[PDB]
C-alpha cells in the first residue's frame, strides 16, 4: 500500500488549514519527526558498521594504528581491541561497485520500510485523532477527496472572541 | 590613411633595395583603374557603384529620409 | 507569476547562423590564460584543468554579445540585474569549489591554515584561516558585484552625457549665428572629445570587465591545482 | 578587431563600395535629424501644453 | 551499432533460453570463482590479500597499483584451466551488463519496459547467451568490435595528447617506442621496439593515477558498462579484476604452450579478449599466432621471471591500437578536378579585392617598385 | 531503434534545396571569408564594412522599436493624465491638438535635467490649470 | 602549492611536547587533553594534520553561504515581540452532537 | 583568376605567430598562410599585421592518377559522416534558422506589442492559469 | 529616475499568473497519477525520491512553533512595513 499519495494531499491542507492544529496533532507531527531522526541514526550506525566490517586489512591496521592523536592509554586500548577484533576473522572485503551494494542496499531498505510504516503509523493515529483533522482523514480515506472549509462547514471549535463568524 | 578608427592596410615592401633597382615598371600592363597608382589615394579612379551617384547625394537622402521621419506627422497628424 | 519575455540578440543570433554556417579560425580570445595554466615543461596536472575553456569561451561570446553591442543607442542588456549575475557567478564558482569539495581531499585545505608553526595557532592562525574562508566566498560576491556596477555605473554617464549634448545642440545651435559663436563652437568642440573619450573608454572598459570576470575564476581553480614533475 | 577592408580616402570615394554608400546614407540621417528638431521643436507656433501642471512624471515617480 | 527490428526479434525470441543459459553459466562461474578466490587468499602475497593501500602523491587518492594489488597465480593451472578462466572472463562481461540492466530494473520499476525494447533492438549490451546460433553470435561480435572501434580511437589520443603536451620522451630510443606505438593497425608494431614506452609512461602515469575520463574511454573499448560511471575505482576495480585474470590464463599458455595446440576458433576468441584480433578483419591462423606472439613478446621476459607485465595503460593502449584503423578516404582522384566555389563566381570582385589582386599578383614587383620610388620622393620633398 | 543518435541518418536527399542554400552561404561567405576578417572572440569582426553596415541597421530598428513601441506608453500616458485622465477624453481631441501635446512631451524629454523647470513647477500666481483641475 | 607528504611514524612528535591554553597537559592532567581545543589544534598541527582546523571551517562557511543561510531568512524565527500571542488551546476540537465518519474497516 | 577564399588564417601573421614553423616559408622570406607552399604570400601593416595570400593562376607538373588502391581506404563506419556532408547538412540547417530568425526579428521589432499598455490600446495586461474547474469541494 | 528607466527589458510580450495552492495540487495529482501504478514498488528509489522530500519538508512545517508571526506570502499588499496583514 502507497500511503504517501494519499498523505501528500493531507498534509498539504493541513498547512492550508493549520489553525485548527490542536495539541495533539503537534505532539503527532513532533512523533513523526523524532521517528524520523530515529530512522536515520540506526540507518547510519548500519552503514557505519558495514563500511567497517567490509574495510580492508591495510585500511584497518592504518585506521587503527599508531599514532596516537591524544595517548591517554584508553584510546590506544580500544583502538588495538577493535583491530584485533576485525582483523582475527575471516571478512569479505569487496571493492568498487560491489562494497557500493553491499553498504548501500541494507542502509536503504531499512530506512525506506522503517519510514514507511512510519507513515502508515502516522495514518492510524490521523485516523484514531477526535479532532477536525482527523475528520478530514476519515473523509479523504473515504470519498478521497480532501474537503476543503470542512472546519467552517461542521462548524469545529473556535476561541471564545471568535465565534461571531459561525452566530448564523 | 585613416576614416575615423578604420586605417588603411600596407603592403609590406618584400625586395632589397638592389633587387627593387632592377625592377622595369611598364604601366602600359597596368588596368585602367589602378594607373598612376598612389598609396594614399588608391581608390581615386575607381569606378562608382551607380553612374552619377555621388556620396553627397546618399547623405542628403539620408538628410531628407530624417526631415520626413521628423516632419510627417506636422502635415499628416494622427489621432490616439 | 510567468513574464515572457525575449534576449535582444535575435539579430546577432541571425548572423551567426549566417557567418558561421562554415568553418573559420580563431586567434584572438580576449581570456587567453584558460588555455596556458602550464608554463614550465614536464609539470602536468591529474586534475581536469581545462574544463573551464569551453565554458570561458561561450561567457566571453555571450557577455561581448551584450555588453559589446551596449554601446549602440537603445540597445538593452537583457540581463543586467544584480541577483542574475549573482546567480550566473554562483553557478560557476560554487560548481567548482564543489568540484574540488568532492574529491574528498582534505589535505587540499591544508592551505587554508595560514602561517607556520611559530605562530600561535588558536589566536593567529586559526583566525587567519577564518578570514580566508570568508574571503572565497566575497570573492565570488565582488567578481559579480565588480561587473554588475561597471556596465551600471558606464551607461548611466553615457544617457546623461548623451542628454546634455542633445539640449544644447538642439537648443543652443542658433548662436552660430550669432555673435557668441565662438564659445559654442568651444563647447561643441569639447562635448565631441568627451563624446569620442566616454565611447573609447567604455569600449576598453567592456573587454577589460570580462578579461577579470574570468580571471576570478581561473584564479578559483589554480588556488587548489597541484602539479606533479615528470621523471 | 579592425585588421583592414575598403578605407574610403575621402568624402566622394564613400560612392565607389555599397556598405559605405549605406554608412553615408546613415550619417546624413544622423546628423541631418539634429537640424530637423532644431527647426520643429524651437519653432515660433510651438506652443506649450496648457495643462501641463496638471501633471508631470515628476509627481508620479516621487 | 544502431538498433535494429530484427536484431530486436532475435533477442526477444531469445530473451528466456538466454536467462537460462546465464543462470548455469552463473553457477559454472562462480565455482570457478570461488576456486580462484580461495586460492588467491591462501597462497596471495601480504600485500595483495590485505589490499594495501596506494595513494596519489596530489590528492592521496587511492587506486590499485599493479605491483602490490595484482598478482599472477603462478600454480592456478593445478586448480583452473585455461578453458575455466575464458569462460569466467566472458561471463563477468556479461555478467557487468546483466548487473547494470537489472539494477535499472529495480530502480525505476516497471518505467524501464520501453527503454528494455531499446536495450534488446542492438547487441551491444545483451549477453553472449542470447545468441543461439552461430550466425546470431556472429552479428553479436560484430556489434562489439563496432563498440570497440567507436571507443578506442578516443582512449589513444587522450592518452597521447595528454603526454604530448605536457611531456617529451628522455632518449631517442623512448622517443621511437612513444612514435610506433599509435601507429594505424595497417601497419605492423615490433614489440620490442615499443616496449620502452612502457618504462617512459611509468615516469608519467601509472596505473593507479589513470584518470577518471581516461578511464571511462578505457572501459568503453572494453565493452565494460559505463553508466552509472560512478567514483573511478569501481570500473578501475573491474578492469584490474579483468586483467588479472587475463594476465593468470597468459602465464599459463605461455608456460604450456597452449596456444599452439588451440584451434582455430578458440585461438580466435583468445586474441579477441586480449583487444587484438577484429573477427571483421577475417584473420587466418598465421596472422593471429604473429598477433599473439607479439602480445608475449611485449610482455616480456619479466612476465614469465617474475609476474610482472608492462604499465596496464601502456599495454592497453598498444593491443587496442589494433582497433585503429586508417583514416576513411573515398572517392576518386578525379573530384579533384572540381571547384568549391563557384557560386561566388556572380559576384566578382569588390574595389578591395582588386586592389589586392593588383598589388599581390604578377605585376606585384612593378607595383611594389613604384611605390616605394614614389614615397621616396615625396619623403626627400618634405625634407 | 526508433530513432538515431547519429547525425548521420539523413532525412532528406543531398540535393535538396541546394541552389536557394548556395546562394545563402555565397552571401555569407564573401565578406566574411577573408584572411583581414580576423574575429575577437567570433563576435567583434575585422572588416571595416561589416560595422560601416551593421552598427546603423542595428540602430535603426532598435529606435523604430523604441519609438513606436516603448515611448509611446510614455506619451499615451501623458496625452491621458494632462487631458481628462481618460482615453476617450483624449480622443475628444483633434489631431492637431494632440500633435501640440505631443511635442510638448518631446520638448520635455529635450530638456529633461538641463531645460527650465517652469515647464512642470507652476510658479506662484500663473493663472493655468493645477493639479486638482479635472479633481 | 607544493605537493603534501604525510610524516613517517618516527617524524610525529609524542603528545607530552604539545601545550593547551595554559601550559602541557602530561600525566594526572591527560584526560583535559579531550577538553582543551587548543591543545587539540597544536597536537593536529605537530602531526601534520592541519586539515582538521581548516576542513569544518571551509565546509560550514559554504553550508551557511549555500544552504542555512537563505533558510534563516526565509524561514527563521525572529525575536518574539513583548506581548505574545500565546494559544488558547481551544480550536480544533469537533462541535457537541457532532457524528463523526466510521474509521476504515 | 576567380574571387574565392582561401585557407582561414584568423587575422594572424604566421612570420610571428607561435606555430609559425608549420607554415612553409618561400623565397622572399614570407611564411605561407596555409599548410601548402605560396609563391606570393604578403603581409598588411594595418593597426595589426596580418598575412594575405592572392590566389593566381599557376601551373604545376601534375603527377599523373594513381591507382585506387593506394589511396582508397575503406574503414567508414555508421556514424561516420564526412566534412563535405557535415558542410552540407550545416548549410541546410543555417539556411532555416536563418529564415526563422528573420522571421522572428521582424514580428518582435515591428509587429509584437509591448504588455501592460497604460492606454490598454495595444498587448495583454495578464491572466489567471490553472485556476480550478469542476471541483465544488475545494471552495 | 528617467534615467533608471532605461535599465529595463525592452521586450515583454505577456504576463501570466497562477496560485501557489492551484499549481502545487496539480502537481501533486501528476506525481499521483504517474507513482500510482502497481509496476512501481513503494520500496523503489524512484518513488522514495518523488515522496520522501516533500513529506519531510511538510512535516517540518507542520512541527513549526515560532513565536513570531510571519505575514501571508500572499497578501494583497507586502509593500507596507507596518502593516503584516
Ligand atoms: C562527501 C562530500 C564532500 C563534499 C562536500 C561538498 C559540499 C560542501 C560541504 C558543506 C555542505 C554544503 C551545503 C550543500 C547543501 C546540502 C544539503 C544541506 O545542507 O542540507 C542540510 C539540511 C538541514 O536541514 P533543514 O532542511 O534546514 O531542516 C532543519 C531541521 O533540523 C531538519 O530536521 P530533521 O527532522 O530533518 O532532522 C535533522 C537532524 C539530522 O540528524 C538526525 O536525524 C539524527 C542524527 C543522525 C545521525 C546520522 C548517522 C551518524 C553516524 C551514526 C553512528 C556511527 C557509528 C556507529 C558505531 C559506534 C560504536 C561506538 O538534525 C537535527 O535536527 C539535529 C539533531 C541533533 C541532536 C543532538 C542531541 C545532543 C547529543 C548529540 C550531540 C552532542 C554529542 C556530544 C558528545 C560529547 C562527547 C565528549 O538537512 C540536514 O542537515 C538534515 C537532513 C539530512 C541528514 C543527513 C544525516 C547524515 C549526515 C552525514 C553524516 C556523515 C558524514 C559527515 C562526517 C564525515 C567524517 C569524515
Ligand atoms: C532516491 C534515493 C536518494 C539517495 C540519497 C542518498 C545519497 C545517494 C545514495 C547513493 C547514490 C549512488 C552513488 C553514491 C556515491 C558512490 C561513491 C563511490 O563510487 O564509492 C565507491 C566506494 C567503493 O570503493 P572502495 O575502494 O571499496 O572504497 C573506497 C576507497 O576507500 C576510497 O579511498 P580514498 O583514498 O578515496 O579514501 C577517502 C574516502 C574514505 O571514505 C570511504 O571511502 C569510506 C566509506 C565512506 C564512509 C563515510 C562515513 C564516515 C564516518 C561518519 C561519522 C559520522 C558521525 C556523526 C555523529 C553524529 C552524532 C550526533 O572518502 C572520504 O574520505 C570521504 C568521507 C566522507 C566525508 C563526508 C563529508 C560530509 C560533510 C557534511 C557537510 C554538511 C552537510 C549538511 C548539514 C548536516 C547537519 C545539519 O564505495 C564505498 O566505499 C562506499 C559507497 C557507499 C555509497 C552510498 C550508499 C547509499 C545508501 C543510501 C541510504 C540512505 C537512502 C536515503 C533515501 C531517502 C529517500 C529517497
Ligand atoms: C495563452 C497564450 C499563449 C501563451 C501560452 C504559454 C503557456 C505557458 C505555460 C506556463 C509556463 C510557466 C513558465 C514560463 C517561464 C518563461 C521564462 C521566459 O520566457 O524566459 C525568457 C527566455 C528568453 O529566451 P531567449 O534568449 O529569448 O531565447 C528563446 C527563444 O525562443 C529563441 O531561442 P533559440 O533561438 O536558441 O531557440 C532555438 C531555435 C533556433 O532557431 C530557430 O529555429 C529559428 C526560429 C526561432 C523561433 C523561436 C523564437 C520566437 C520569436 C517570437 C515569436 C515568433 C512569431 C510568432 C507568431 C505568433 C502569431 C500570433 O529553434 C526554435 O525555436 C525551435 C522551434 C521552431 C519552430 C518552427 C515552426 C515552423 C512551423 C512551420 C509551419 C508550416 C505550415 C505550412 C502549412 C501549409 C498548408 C497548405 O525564454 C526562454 O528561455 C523560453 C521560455 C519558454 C518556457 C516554456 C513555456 C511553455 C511553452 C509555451 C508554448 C505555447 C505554444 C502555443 C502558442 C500559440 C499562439 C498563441
Ligand atoms: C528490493 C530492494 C532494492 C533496493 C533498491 C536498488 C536500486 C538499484 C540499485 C542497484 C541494485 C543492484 C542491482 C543488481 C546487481 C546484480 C548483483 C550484483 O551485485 O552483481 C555483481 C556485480 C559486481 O560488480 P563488480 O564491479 O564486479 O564488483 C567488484 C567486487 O570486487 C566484486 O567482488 P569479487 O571480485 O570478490 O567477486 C565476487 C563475485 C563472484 O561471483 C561470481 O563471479 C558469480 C556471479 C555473482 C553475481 C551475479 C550477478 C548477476 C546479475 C544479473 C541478474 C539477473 C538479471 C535478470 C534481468 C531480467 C529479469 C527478468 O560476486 C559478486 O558479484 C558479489 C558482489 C557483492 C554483492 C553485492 C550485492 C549486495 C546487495 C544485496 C544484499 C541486500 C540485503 C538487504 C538486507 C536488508 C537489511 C535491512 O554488480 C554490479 O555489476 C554492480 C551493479 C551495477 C549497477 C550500479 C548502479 C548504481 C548502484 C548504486 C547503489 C547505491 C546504494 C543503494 C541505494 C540507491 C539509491 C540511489
Ligand atoms: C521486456 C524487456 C526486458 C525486461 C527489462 C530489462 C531491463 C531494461 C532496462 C535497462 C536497459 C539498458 C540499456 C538501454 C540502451 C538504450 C538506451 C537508449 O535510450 O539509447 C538511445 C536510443 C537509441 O539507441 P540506438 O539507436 O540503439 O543507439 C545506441 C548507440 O550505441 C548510441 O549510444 P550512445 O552511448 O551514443 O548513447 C548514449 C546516450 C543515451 O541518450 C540518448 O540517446 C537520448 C535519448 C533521447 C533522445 C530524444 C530525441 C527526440 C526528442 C523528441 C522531443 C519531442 C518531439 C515532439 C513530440 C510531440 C508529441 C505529440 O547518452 C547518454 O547515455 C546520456 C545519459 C544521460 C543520463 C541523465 C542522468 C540525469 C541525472 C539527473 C541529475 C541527478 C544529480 C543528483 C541529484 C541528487 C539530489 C539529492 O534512443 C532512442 O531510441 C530514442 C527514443 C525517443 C523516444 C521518443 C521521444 C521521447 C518520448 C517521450 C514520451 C513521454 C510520454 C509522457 C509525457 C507526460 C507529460 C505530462
Ligand atoms: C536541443 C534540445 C533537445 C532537448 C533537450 C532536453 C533537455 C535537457 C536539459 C538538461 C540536460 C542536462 C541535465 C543534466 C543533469 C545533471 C546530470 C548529473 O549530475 O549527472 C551526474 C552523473 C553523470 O553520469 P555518469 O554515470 O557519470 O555518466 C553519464 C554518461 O552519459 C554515460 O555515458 P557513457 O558513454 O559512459 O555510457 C554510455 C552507455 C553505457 O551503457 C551502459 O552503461 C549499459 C546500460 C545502462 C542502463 C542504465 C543502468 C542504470 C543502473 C541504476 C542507476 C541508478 C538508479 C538510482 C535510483 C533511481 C532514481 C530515479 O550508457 C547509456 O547509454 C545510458 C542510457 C540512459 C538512457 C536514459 C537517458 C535519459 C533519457 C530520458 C528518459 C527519462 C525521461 C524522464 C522524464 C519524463 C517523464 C514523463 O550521473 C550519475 O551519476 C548517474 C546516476 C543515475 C541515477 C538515475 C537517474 C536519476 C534522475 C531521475 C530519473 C527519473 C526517471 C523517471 C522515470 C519515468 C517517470 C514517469
Ligand atoms: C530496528 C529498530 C526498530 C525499533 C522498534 C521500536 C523499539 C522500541 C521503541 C523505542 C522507544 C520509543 O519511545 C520513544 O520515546 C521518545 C522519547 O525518548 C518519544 O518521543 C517523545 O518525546 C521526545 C522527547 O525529546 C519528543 O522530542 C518527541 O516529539 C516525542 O514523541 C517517542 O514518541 C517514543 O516512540
Amino acid at each position: 500500500t502507497k500511503y504517501e499519495l494519499k498523505m501528500q494531499y493531507f498534509d498539504e491542507w493541513m498547512i492550508r488549514w493549520r489553525k485548527f492544529q490542536t495539541e495533539s496533532d503537534w505532539e503527532i507531527e513532533k512523533g513523526r519527526q523524532w521517528w524520523r531522526r530515529f530512522n536515520m541514526a540506526v540507518s547510519g550506525a548500519l552503514f557505519c558498521g558495514l563500511v567497517l566490517y567490509t574495510s580492508g586489512t591495510a585500511t584497518l591496521k592504518r585506521q587503527y594504528g599508531l599514532p596516537h592523536f591524544f595517548d591517554i592509554g584508553v584510546d590506544g586500548q580500544a583502538k588495538e581491541t577493535m583491530l584485533k577484533t576485525l582483523t582475527s576473522r575471516w571478512r569479505y572485503t569487496p571493492q568498487g561497485y560491489g562494497r557500493v551494494l553491499i553498504t548501500g542496499v541494507p542502509t536503504y531498505i531499512l530506512f525506506v520500510t522503517l519510514e514507511h510504516y512510519r507513515e502508515r503509523r502516522r495514518m492510524q493515529q490521523y485516523l484514531q485523532q477526535n479532532t477536525v483533522f482527523g475528520e478530514q482523514m476519515r473523509r479523504l480515506l473515504s470519498t478521497g477527496k480532501i474537503e476543503e472549509y470542512l472546519p467552517v462547514n461542521i462548524k469545529a471549535t473556535l476561541p471564545a472572541s471568535q465565534q461571531a463568524i459561525y452566530n448564523y | 590613411y585613416n576614416m575615423l578608427v578604420f586605417r588603411d592596410p600596407k603592403r609590406r615592401p618584400q625586395l632589397s633595395e638592389e633587387e627593387r633597382a632592377k625592377v622595369v615598371v611598364n604601366q602600359a600592363e597596368w588596368p585602367e583603374e589602378f594607373k598612376d597608382f598612389d598609396p594614399d589615394d588608391p581608390y581615386k579612379n575607381s569606378p562608382e557603384i551607380i553612374k552619377g551617384m555621388s556620396s553627397w547625394n546618399l547623405f542628403l537622402w539620408g538628410v531628407e529620409c530624417a526631415f520626413i521621419y521628423q516632419f510627417y506627422e506636422l502635415v499628416f497628424p494622427k489621432s490616439i | 507569476m510567468f513574464l515572457f519575455f525575449f534576449c535582444d540578440l535575435f539579430w546577432l543570433r541571425l548572423l551567426l547562423c549566417m557567418y558561421y554556417c562554415v568553418w573559420s579560425r580563431l586567434c584572438f580570445i580576449v581570456y587567453f590564460n584558460c588555455l596556458m595554466l602550464i608554463f614550465d615543461f614536464l609539470l602536468f596536472c591529474l586534475f581536469d584543468l581545462y574544463l573551464f575553456v569551453g565554458l570561458c569561451l561561450f561567457l566571453l561570446l555571450w557577455f561581448m554579445l551584450f555588453n559589446l553591442y551596449s554601446l549602440i543607442l537603445y540597445y538593452c542588456i537583457t540581463y543586467l540585474n544584480l541577483y542574475l549575475l549573482f546567480c550566473i557567478v554562483f553557478l560557476l564558482y560554487i560548481a567548482f569549489l564543489f568540484l574540488f569539495c568532492f574529491l574528498c581531499d582534505f589535505f587540499l585545505f591544508n592551505n587554508l591554515l595560514v602561517g607556520d608553526s611559530f605562530m600561535d595557532v588558536f589566536f593567529i592562525r586559526f583566525l587567519l584561516c577564518f578570514l580566508e574562508c570568508f574571503s572565497l566566498l566575497c570573492r565570488c560576491l565582488s567578481t559579480f558585484l565588480r561587473l554588475f556596477c561597471n556596465l551600471l555605473s558606464s551607461h548611466f554617464l553615457l544617457l546623461m552625457f548623451f542628454d546634455f549634448f542633445y539640449f544644447i545642440f538642439v537648443f543652443f545651435f542658433y548662436g552660430v549665428f550669432c555673435y557668441w559663436f565662438i564659445l559654442f563652437i568651444f563647447v561643441f568642440c569639447f562635448c565631441l572629445l568627451f563624446y569620442v573619450f566616454l565611447y573609447l573608454l567604455d569600449l576598453f572598459a567592456a573587454i577589460l570587465q570580462l578579461f577579470i570576470f574570468c580571471n576570478m575564476i581561473l584564479q578559483l581553480i589554480m588556488d587548489f591545482l597541484l602539479f606533479l614533475l615528470f621523471v | 578587431m579592425l585588421l583592414g577592408g575598403f578605407v574610403p580616402r575621402r568624402f566622394s570615394q564613400f560612392n565607389r563600395d555599397p556598405c559605405w554608400m549605406f554608412f553615408i546614407f546613415s550619417v546624413g540621417f544622423w546628423l541631418g535629424e539634429y537640424p530637423a528638431m532644431m527647426i520643429k521643436y524651437n519653432a515660433r507656433d510651438l506652443v506649450y501644453d496648457p495643462h501641463r501642471y496638471v501633471w508631470s512624471h515628476h509627481d508620479d515617480h516621487h | 551499432m544502431q538498433g535494429s527490428w530484427s536484431v530486436l526479434k532475435k533477442n526477444c525470441s531469445n530473451f528466456f533460453p538466454g536467462l537460462l543459459a546465464f543462470a548455469q553459466q552463473t553457477q559454472e562461474a562462480y565455482g570457478i570463482w570461488l576456486r580462484i578466490y580461495n586460492r588467491q587468499q591462501k597462497y596471495g602475497p601480504t600485500d595483495f590479500v590485505e589490499q594495501s593501500e596506494t595513494f596519489s602523491p596530489d590528492y592521496h587518492k587511492r587506486f590499485h597499483s599493479q605491483d602490490k594489488n595484482m598478482w599472477v597465480d603462478k600454480e592456478l593451472c593445478t586448480e583452473v584451466s585455461q578453458k575455466e578462466v575464458a569462460r569466467l572472463m566472458t561471463y563477468k562481461l556479461d555478467m557487468w551488463r546483466m548487473a547494470h540492466c537489472a539494477g535499472a530494473l529495480l530502480a525505476t520499476g516497471g518505467y524501464a519496459i520501453p527503454f528494455g525494447l531499446f536495450w534488446l533492438a542492438n547487441d551491444t549490451w545483451v549477453p553472449s547467451s542470447f545468441n543461439l546460433t552461430g550466425e546470431e553470435l556472429r552479428a553479436w561480435r560484430e556489434a562489439q568490435d563496432l563498440y570497440r572501434y567507436r571507443s578506442a580511437p578516443s582512449y589513444l589520443t587522450d592518452t597521447k595528447w595528454h603526454f604530448d603536451f605536457h611531456a617529451y620522451p628522455w632518449n631517442e630510443t623512448q622517443e621511437r617506442a612513444w612514435d610506433d606505438l599509435f601507429e594505424k593497425n595497417d601497419v605492423r608494431r615490433d614489440p620490442k621496439v615499443v616496449r620502452p614506452a612502457a618504462e617512459m609512461y611509468d615516469g608519467f602515469i601509472k596505473f593507479e593515477l589513470i584518470r577518471r575520463k581516461s578511464l571511462r574511454h578505457l572501459c568503453r573499448s572494453m565493452n565494460i558498462p559505463t553508466f552509472p560511471m560512478l567514483a573511478r575505482l569501481c570500473n578501475g576495480t573491474r578492469v584490474r579484476d579483468y586483467w588479472n585474470l587475463a594476465w593468470c590464463e597468459d602465464y599459463m599458455v605461455i608456460t604450456q604452450r597452449l596456444h599452439e595446440s588451440m584451434t582455430d576458433e578458440e585461438l580466435y576468441d583468445y586474441a579477441w579478449r586480449r583487444y587484438l584480433a577484429p573477427y571483421d578483419k577475417n584473420l587466418n591462423r598465421e596472422q593471429l599466432m604473429e598477433r599473439v606472439e607479439d602480445y608475449f613478446e611485449f610482455l616480456g621476459p619479466d612476465f614469465v621471471a617474475h609476474g610482472k607485465a608492462p604499465n596496464l595503460v601502456i599495454l592497453t593502449n598498444y593491443v587496442l591500437g589494433y582497433y585503429n584503423d586508417p583514416a576513411y578516404l573515398e572517392g576518386d582522384i578525379s573530384e579533384l578536378d572540381k571547384n568549391d566555389y563557384d557560386h561566388l563566381a556572380s559576384w566578382g570582385k569588390d574595389a578591395f579585392l582588386r586592389r589586392l589582386e593588383f598589388e599581390n599578383g604578377p605585376l606585384r614587383d612593378q607595383v611594389e617598385a613604384h611605390t616605394q620610388r614614389l614615397l621616396a620622393e615625396r619623403a626627400a620633398i618634405a625634407k | 531503434v526508433l530513432f538515431s543518435t547519429y547525425r548521420s541518418s539523413r532525412l532528406v536527399s543531398k540535393e535538396f534545396l541546394h541552389g536557394p542554400v548556395m546562394r545563402f552561404r555565397a552571401l555569407g561567405e564573401y565578406y566574411f571569408q577573408r584572411a583581414w576578417n580576423g574575429t575577437l572572440n567570433w563576435a567583434l569582426p575585422g572588416e571595416y564594412r561589416l560595422y560601416a553596415v551593421m552598427i546603423p541597421f542595428i540602430y535603426f530598428y532598435h529606435r523604430w522599436h523604441n519609438d513606436h513601441t516603448l515611448d509611446r506608453d510614455h506619451v499615451e500616458k501623458a496625452m491621458i493624465m494632462r487631458w481628462g485622465g481618460t482615453l476617450e477624453d483624449v480622443r475628444k481631441l483633434s489631431a492637431k491638438d494632440q500633435l501640440r501635446v505631443r511635442c510638448f512631451t518631446d520638448i520635455e524629454k529635450l530638456y529633461s535635467a538641463y531645460g527650465p523647470k517652469d515647464t512642470y513647477l507652476q510658479p506662484p500666481g500663473d493663472t493655468l490649470p493645477g493639479k486638482d483641475f479635472y479633481r | 602549492g607544493e605537493l603534501f607528504v604525510r610524516p613517517k611514524l618516527e617524524e610525529i612528535p609524542p603528545a607530552d611536547q604539545c601545550r593547551g591554553f595554559f601550559g602541557p597537559l602530561n600525566d594526572s592532567l591527560k584526560f583535559l587533553r579531550l577538553l582543551d581545543i587548543k591543545w587539540m589544534m597544536n597536537r593536529a598541527v605537530a602531526m601534520r594534520r592541519e586539515y582538521l582546523i581548516a576542513t569544518p571551517t571551509l565546509f560550514t562557511f559554504i553550508w551557511m553561504f549555500t544552504w542555512k543561510g537563505a533558510v534563516i531568512y526565509f524561514w527563521g524565527d525572529r525575536a518574539p515581540p513583548r506581548r505574545m500571542d500565546w494559544n488558547t488551546e481551544e480550536t480544533g476540537r469537533l462541535p457537541l452532537g457532532f457524528k463523526p465518519t466510521p474509521a476504515p474497516l | 583568376v576567380g574571387n574565392g577564399p582561401t585557407f582561414s588564417t584568423g587575422g594572424e601573421c604566421m612570420n610571428t605567430c607561435d606555430i609559425q614553423n608549420a607554415f612553409p616559408m618561400n623565397d622572399r622570406g614570407v611564411r605561407s598562410s596555409s599548410p601548402f607552399q605560396e609563391p606570393n604570400t604578403a603581409i598588411y601593416d594595418s593597426y595589426l599585421a596580418w598575412t594575405y595570400f592572392q590566389p593566381m593562376d599557376v601551373h604545376i607538373e601534375k603527377l599523373p592518377a594513381p591507382e585506387a588502391k593506394y589511396y582508397q581506404r575503406h574503414t567508414k563506419k555508421p556514424w561516420d559522416v564526412s566534412s563535405t556532408e557535415l558542410t552540407e547538412i550545416q548549410s541546410r540547417k543555417k539556411y532555416f534558422q536563418t529564415l526563422g530568425y528573420l522571421v522572428a526579428f521582424i514580428y518582435l521589432y515591428f509587429l509584437m506589442p509591448k504588455e501592460k499598455s497604460f492606454s490598454g490600446l495595444s498587448g495583454p495586461d495578464g491572466h489567471w492559469i490553472m485556476l480550478p474547474k469542476g471541483r465544488p469541494e475545494l471552495f | 529616475s528617467n534615467p533608471a528607466d532605461h535599465f529595463r527589458p525592452n521586450l515583454k510580450a505577456l504576463t501570466l499568473y497562477a496560485e501557489r495552492q492551484h499549481y502545487v495540487d496539480r502537481w501533486l495529482h501528476v506525481k499521483e497519477r504517474w507513482l500510482a501504478p502497481w509496476y512501481l514498488p513503494w520500496w523503489s528509489p524512484l518513488f522514495q525520491l518523488g515522496t520522501w522530500y516533500s513529506q519531510r519538508s511538510r512535516n517540518l512545517f507542520l512541527v513549526e512553533n515560532h513565536l513570531s508571526y510571519r505575514p501571508y506570502k500572499f497578501r494583497r499588499n507586502d509593500e507596507d512595513r507596518n502593516n503584516p496583514y
